[PDB]
């Protein structure tokens, strides 16, 4: 058995020793064996077979990445999401159009809100400073 | 026993002072305002056996 | 001047009301941002100059 | 004055005391949590360069755009910004040493170009005027890769596309819990790797189908992924600095009770001594 | 008096929800204003707009400040202030934008009023 | 005998302006005391620094106290001072160390003064 | 009682405070999440209604 890591951009995947995985490859379905010559290949969005060592099959989904099949260790740097060129294309004329519109949106963070606001009505009208003969 | 408000006590003792112009205090309350409230919560009490007993001469023995 | 104040009334209370957030003024979202900006603007019309009368003909062309 | 108007803002000070010791709690968690997705996103980066050296300059290489020292006529820089407020001096620190850097190189003539994440940069280089090209706004604190496609997307088009000739990354370093400094740093062209892979010599790669086409896709892949550790990281100095900013507000309203309540004692006890002399030297 | 035990159930529950209802609005205001509304969720965009359609709901036009504002003034039962207040809080009218309330009176002018908007 | 009519436009908006930037810092003195400089806005930044900067400027050395400080005393026309905040207020003065200000007759010995820090 | 009573009163005074400092917190540690939700279950157990005095059996054993 070998060490497999699938590795996003964002989190870990997966990790362990494993004895086969089958990929799709980009050129076509493809399978890594221990020993396996050093290999470098993309590989098209779906299923990821591995079998644990002891045959503990689980299925990974991917959306794609590029497999590095190095000689003792195996390495899929999987994406989080869909890649191409009509998307990504799609993102940045998204991008171009928001800086041009002039267009920003709000943060989620409900609490640092809710915090922000209390606070800037409670130092309001405060007038601490001329009231204590606080130099300054 | 409940006072229903020892705050208000204070306030027509105050009034009953003043009429009687006795020199007043902080918050124009009576000098005493103090002494008012002390010797009239301390005698809330737990009293012993033997004070009952002397009181009351030897009617009670055993009650506290 | 009764039909055109009623709207100082309320373009002045609203900006009373948020005026705590001046200070924050970045943050805010630009639903308040209009009401704040045009709170300040109707607090800088209301400035006059000293000896300087205006004709009710020209306060309610102001306010309008 | 008076001592009800001064306990009236003391309760106020005590408030606004609460709220500053609940903001660093709050602030102090976020930062564990911030840089624990920051330890997790140094894998994929740290195997990709590797992968990316031994194609690129081993024992074989190519002559990829992204690889050689072009020369500069116009410059491309990524900004990282918070999204919220009470940072401290994180952002304007950072604004002000690209405004000198960007000062430097339009000196020699060469443009400058901008791409903002987080909305402060949005608004400063709005205010100072700076060409803004692209931007994504309202991240806050759950960064996403597939967010970070647009900006990079636009800056990396425009660098093969011949519109740019050097490529910036500008962002905090989270260092120390207590300190973190800001950083212009390039990531195109590649810089140099400090290790050798020589001793990768016994063997070569399949490539499926060719080396070429991977290459780039490592190369954008690789970008992307350089960015978001920097978004991450400029992420976890953001709570840092509001810890310590929130720190320092709470022991200024501690040491300003300290005299709002001389002045109130001060207050209270000449209201007493008037209000009793009135009565008394009324009196007959 | 404001127990259930002498204005009974219906009177208590009522006055306890819309005392609820323009709580929470309190609470929701400040976020509404750093964040914007349009990042609520699906129901507390709904507590604001019931909100503040109690709001505009408990004003009144006098009979004796008609000659303020020339408006005739309106008296209104305590039934149809419950009904009115009730029949607000559980969506019945939704539909009404919020002017439809302001200095109406009882609850069917509501809806005459909206008819005219 | 500070009217537009008296004193004239200039000395009097002069004024006028002084007064308003001292007081839009006194404002802020609590913020600032709370919170720290690093939240004022970048425009408020800017009021502070000015504030401070007149506040300097409004210092002068006497001819009867030399006495105490040493240094020898300055008489200032009005013409000389108005045109000193009218600098100061518009910026053209917005690049030189408050200290510069301290203790000065007039701008060009501040301008003088911050050659040698 | 007094066995049955030790912490309720510290136990309080700590969640009052813990629930000051909740409104501005969301996503709290669940180790404290189980001291809010006590400290709620108790607060909500103490009330009472106006005329409905308990005898010290009943409180014993609603404390347990």
């Amino acid at each position: 058995t070998y060490h497999l890591d699938v590795v996003s951009a964002e989190q870990q995947m997966f990790s362990g020793l494993v004895e086969k995985i089958q990929v799709t490859g980009s050129e076509g379905e493809l399978g890594i064996y221990p020993g396996h010559a050093p290999l470098l290949t993309a590989i098209k969005p779906g299923m990821i077979r591995i079998v644990k060592q002891h045959g503990h099959e689980e299925f990974i989904y991917l959306s794609g990445g590029i497999l590095e099949v190095q000689p003792g260790n195996v390495t899929v740097l999987a994406d989080t999401a869909i890649r191409g060129q009509d998307l990504d294309e799609a993102r940045a004329m998204e991008a171009k159009r928001k800086a041009e519109e002039h267009i920003s949106s709000s943060h989620g963070d409900v609490d640092y809100a809710q915090a922000s606001a209390e606070l800037a009505k409670a130092i309001a009208q405060l007038r601490v400073i001329e009231l204590t003969k606080k130099a300054m | 026993i409940i006072y229903d408000d020892l705050s208000k006590q204070a306030v027509a003792y105050r009034q009953i002072s003043l009429l009687l112009r006795r020199p007043p205090g902080r918050e124009a309350f009576p000098g005493d305002v103090f002494y008012l409230h002390s010797r009239l919560l301390e005698r809330a009490a737990r009293v012993n056996a033997e004070y009952v007993e002397a009181f009351t001469k030897g009617e009670v023995k055993g009650k506290t | 001047m009764k039909k055109l104040s009623g709207g100082i009334r309320t373009a002045l209370a609203q900006y009373r009301e948020l005026a705590a957030f001046s200070q924050f003024a970045s943050d805010l979202d630009d639903a308040t941002r209009k009401q704040l900006d045009h709170g300040q603007k109707v607090t800088e019309l209301l400035k006059q100059k000293q000896y300087a009368p205006m004709s009710v003909a020209q306060q309610s062309l102001v306010l309008f | 004055a008076g001592a009800k108007d001064i306990r009236s803002k003391i309760a106020s000070v005590q408030n606004t005391q609460k709220i500053t010791k609940a903001m660093e709690m709050v602030a102090a968690s976020k930062m564990r949590k911030s840089q624990d997705r920051m330890a997790a996103s140094r894998p994929y980066a740290e195997t990709m360069r590797k992968v990316i050296g031994h194609l690129a300059h081993g024992n074989l290489e190519y002559k990829h755009p992204y690889l050689e020292d072009r020369d500069v006529k116009r410059v491309g820089y990524l900004v990282v910004s918070t999204d919220r407020g009470l940072a401290g001096g994180l952002n304007i620190n950072l604004f002000k040493k690209l405004l000198a850097e960007m000062k430097t190189w339009t000196d020699k003539g060469v443009q400058a170009d901008l791409a903002m994440i987080g909305s402060k940069g949005v608004s400063f280089f709005n205010s100072v005027g700076g060409n803004v090209v692209a931007q994504v706004t309202g991240m806050g604190d759950n960064p996403s890769l597939s967010e970070l496609i647009g900006p990079v997307k636009v800056m990396l088009q425009a660098y093969d596309e011949g519109r740019l000739d050097k490529l910036y990354i500008v962002s905090n370093k989270f260092i120390n819990t207590m300190s973190q400094v800001p950083t212009i740093s390039q990531l195109l062209p590649l810089p140099a790797s400090d290790d050798d892979d020589l001793k990768h010599k016994s063997w070569d790669y399949l490539y499926e189908p060719d080396p070429k086409a991977l290459l780039d896709t490592l190369l954008r892949r690789y970008v992307e992924s350089q960015v978001y550790q920097g978004v991450v990281e400029n992420l976890a100095s953001e709570q840092a600095a509001r810890m310590v900013a929130m720190k320092a507000a709470t022991d200024n309203g501690g040491s300003l009770i300290k005299e709002l309540q001389l002045v109130y004692n001060k207050a209270r006890q000449a209201s007493i001594t008037q209000e009793l002399t009135e009565i008394v030297s009324g009196a007959a | 008096q404001l127990d259930p035990l002498v204005v009974g159930q219906e009177h208590y529950d009522t006055a306890r929800g819309v005392q609820s209802i323009l709580q929470r609005y309190q609470e929701l205001k400040d976020i509404i204003a750093i964040l914007g509304m349009d990042e609520l969720s699906e129901e507390d965009k709904l507590v604001v707009a019931r909100a503040r359609k109690i709001q505009r709901f408990l004003s009144q036009p006098f009979f004796v400040a008609e000659v303020f504002t020339g408006s005739p003034g309106k008296y209104v039962s305590l039934k149809d202030t419950i009904r009115g207040f009730k029949g607000i809080m559980e969506g019945e009218y939704d539909h009404l934008p919020e002017q439809a309330f302001y200095m109406v009176g009882s609850i069917e002018e509501a809806v005459e009023k909206a008819k005219k908007l």
